[PDB]
């Protein structure tokens, strides 16, 4: 992109395998779910009344990101930045909608997921397939919890706490991988150790930009979110300040 | 500095094809989104069709979808419409026009403005038809007086009507033609004039329906 | 499902000096992304307004934008003579980019009534087997007006066109032309054509016409 000016709609990322979009509209009283990849058939969910979960899968199709970004009206430099996918975690508010860039991991593996909020849908964007947001899916497809008596914002909620949770469970089954690697001195061993502290390393780093975006989401939040989603977002944000530093 | 051109307009049979160019100079068609829009005589402005030239992105109205196709050509710095399954609703002049936005980047609120068109070409004329047809000429005879010719059973558009091979100008109105059920064109051609000139001022209206070549002088006498 | 923008009204007339208003609804919320063009006789659009409210380098300061939810305004502040024109506003927050219907901008003049002349069928035209009688209403403002044929005391309905001019350059005024079209054998049927013309400038209806025979 270096030689690019503003506005070039190119992906910058590694994975072109993978296209399907996967749509979940709920309300209390029912639910339904498909998979395609016809975009055409996800464009009327725009205008739907009740909460819609659009995930595209493999934005190396940068025809239909443009396609699904123009009929919602998402600015050509927020789609300039979905398919950028070396940049740092961030949200940007706008008059309709909310913008979200965060890291997912997922043999360690990390893929940008981009997040548009609007008055009724959570566009989500991927690289690849695979994610850490089953339990979402589940809890819309048997109705547990609260998530099918709420608006979008609470989705996006759902979505970014599982993203959370999934991020601590993993830096914990790190540490303890790397504690049992120490405990066994062959070339392969070492090396692999070295490489799963790197790893670590890397998936720390990344709770600072991730603070940010839940403390700009919780504090004088903007009115796609709700007043009463308002303490979901600041129990996301408290869980990730739980074991603080000390000087001493 | 920047300037757009259209060419290519012209006559086109439904079962023929029509390619309308524009050329780009001062610019690079290549990192811009230029569209064609048009307009049918007496009628508003429609967006047609626009291309990402980047990527080769492509939009259109419903009402051309599946029958036009835009397309850029990056080393002649051109922009193309090419029209295919032609229609009597897609006569009409056609313009190109490049869009931009103003926009800053940063902080959690970024300032960014949606396009608008800034440059336009001065438009090409596509005229869809079945058969060419010259028109039929008859006076509207006088008894503070008016005469006139009536244009009658012509296709397609434009008929232009003179008096005294551009003398009278004066008093004269020329209405816009109207589609008939037969689905020919009409129109009339008046102008008002001292009585005291009829009698002894000769009154000629000249007739000139390009399409099929026709040129027609009616004296009108009382 | 595309965005429909409800551009009011169609027509305005005006003087040099006036404050001018134009105003477009969207259909949903368009943010900000609201343009406006300005359209003269035989040339391109030209930008004037982007944004809702930002002015387009070179525009004159007396155009000026501005937005309330949905309802979005373009004003002249004070009307020049090159300001009589059509405007379009233009939403681009959504694909399809859709234009307002258009607002043109004519030049205020007195009411003037028109003046009334009919035109039997040439006897050329009766040779082929059609008969067209033409009633003409000439110069005359405001461009409302109505045209009723009767042929031997029969109103006629769906037999009859019309068709009106722009204003003229110089006195600002319109003209009309209703065609009457009939068979030749219809027409040789009755004695008495006659149009019948109603305007905000006439105090009563006025009428032409023709005996076929004369
Ligand atoms: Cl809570
Ligand atoms: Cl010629
Ligand atoms: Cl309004």
């Amino acid at each position: 992109k270096k030689g690019l000016p503003p506005g070039t709609l190119v992906y910058t990322g590694k994975y072109r395998e993978d296209f399907e979009i996967e749509v979940m509209n709920y309300s209390i009283e029912e639910f339904r779910e498909f998979k395609t990849t016809d975009v055409e058939s996800v464009l009327p969910f725009r205008d739907s009344s009740t909460p819609t979960w659009i995930n595209i899968t493999g934005i190396h199709r940068t025809d239909v990101v443009q396609r699904v970004g123009e009929f919602f009206g998402i600015h050509p430099l927020v789609l300039e930045d979905i398919l950028n996918v070396h940049q740092r975690p961030k949200v940007e508010f706008f008059e309709n909608y909310v913008f979200i860039v965060l890291k997912m991991f997922t043999e360690l593996e990390s893929e940008q997921v981009s997040l548009i909020l609007t008055k009724n849908c959570v566009l989500m964007f991927q690289e690849k397939i695979g994610d850490v947001f089953d339990p979402v899916r589940e809890r819309i497809r048997y109705n547990r919890g609260i998530i099918r008596k709420k608006r979008a914002d609470y989705l996006l909620y759902s979505l970014i706490d599982a993203l959370v949770d999934d991020y601590f469970v993993l830096l914990e089954k790190i540490d303890d991988e790397i504690d049992v690697l120490e405990e066994e001195p062959e070339k392969e061993t070492v090396q692999r150790t070295h490489q799963l502290k790197r790893n670590l390393v890397e998936l720390r780093k990344t709770i600072w930009p991730l603070r940010e975006v839940l403390s700009s989401l919780y504090r004088d939040v903007p009115p796609l979110i709700e007043k009463e989603t308002v303490p979901y977002f600041r129990d996301v944000y408290d869980h990730t300040i739980q074991i603080a530093d000390t000087v001493e | 500095e920047v300037q757009l051109v259209e060419s290519g307009g012209g006559l086109v049979q439904p079962g023929g094809s029509l390619r309308l160019s524009c050329a780009a100079s001062g610019f690079n068609i290549y990192y811009s989104s230029i569209h064609w829009v048009r307009q049918a005589p007496g009628k508003g402005l429609e967006w047609v069709a626009s291309i990402y030239s980047y990527s080769g992105y492509t939009s259109y109205a419903d009402s051309v979808k599946g029958r036009f196709t835009i397309s850029a050509d990056t080393s002649k710095n051109t922009a193309y419409l090419q029209m295919n399954s032609l229609r009597a609703e897609d006569t009409a002049v056609y313009y190109c026009a490049r869009s931009f936005y103003v926009f800053k980047r940063g902080t959690k609120y970024p300032y960014y403005n949606y396009p608008a068109m800034d440059y336009w070409g001065q438009g090409t004329l596509v005229t869809v038809f079945n058969q060419i047809k010259g028109p039929s000429v008859f006076p509207l005879a006088p008894s503070t007086a008016a005469l006139g010719c009536l244009v009658k059973d012509y296709f397609p558009e434009p008929v232009t009507v003179s008096w005294n091979s551009g003398a009278l100008t004066s008093g004269v109105h020329t209405f816009p033609a109207v589609l008939q059920s037969s689905g020919l064109y009409s129109l009339s051609s008046v102008v008002t004039v001292p009585s005291s000139s009829l009698g002894t001022q000769t009154y000629i209206c000249n007739v000139n329906h390009k399409p099929s070549n026709t040129k027609v002088d009616k004296k009108v006498e009382p | 499902s595309d965005i429909q923008m409800t551009q009011s009204p169609s027509s305005l007339s005006a003087s040099v000096g006036d404050r001018v208003t134009i105003t477009c609804r969207a259909s949903q919320s368009v943010s900000s992304a609201v343009a406006w063009y300005q359209q003269k006789p035989g040339k391109a659009p030209k930008l004037l307004i982007y944004s809702a409210s930002s002015l387009y380098s070179g525009v004159p300061s007396r155009f000026s934008g501005s937005r309330s939810g949905t309802d979005f305004t373009l004003t002249i502040s004070s009307l020049q003579p090159e300001d009589f024109a059509t405007y379009y506003c233009q939403q681009s927050y959504y694909k399809p980019i859709t234009f307002g219907q258009g607002t043109k901008v004519e030049i205020k003049r007195t009411v003037a009534a028109p003046s009334v002349f009919i035109f039997p069928p040439s006897d050329s035209q009766l040779k082929s087997g059609t008969a067209s009688v033409v009633c003409l209403l000439n110069n005359f403002y405001p461009r409302e007006a109505k045209v009723q044929w009767k042929v031997d005391n029969a109103l006629q309905s769906g037999n009859s066109q019309e068709s009106v001019t722009e204003q003229d350059s110089k006195d600002s005024t319109y003209s009309l032309s209703s065609t009457l079209t009939l068979s030749k054998a219809d027409y040789e049927k009755h004695k008495v054509y006659a149009c019948e013309v109603t305007h905000q400038g006439l105090s009563s209806p006025v009428t032409k016409s023709f005996n076929r025979g004369e």
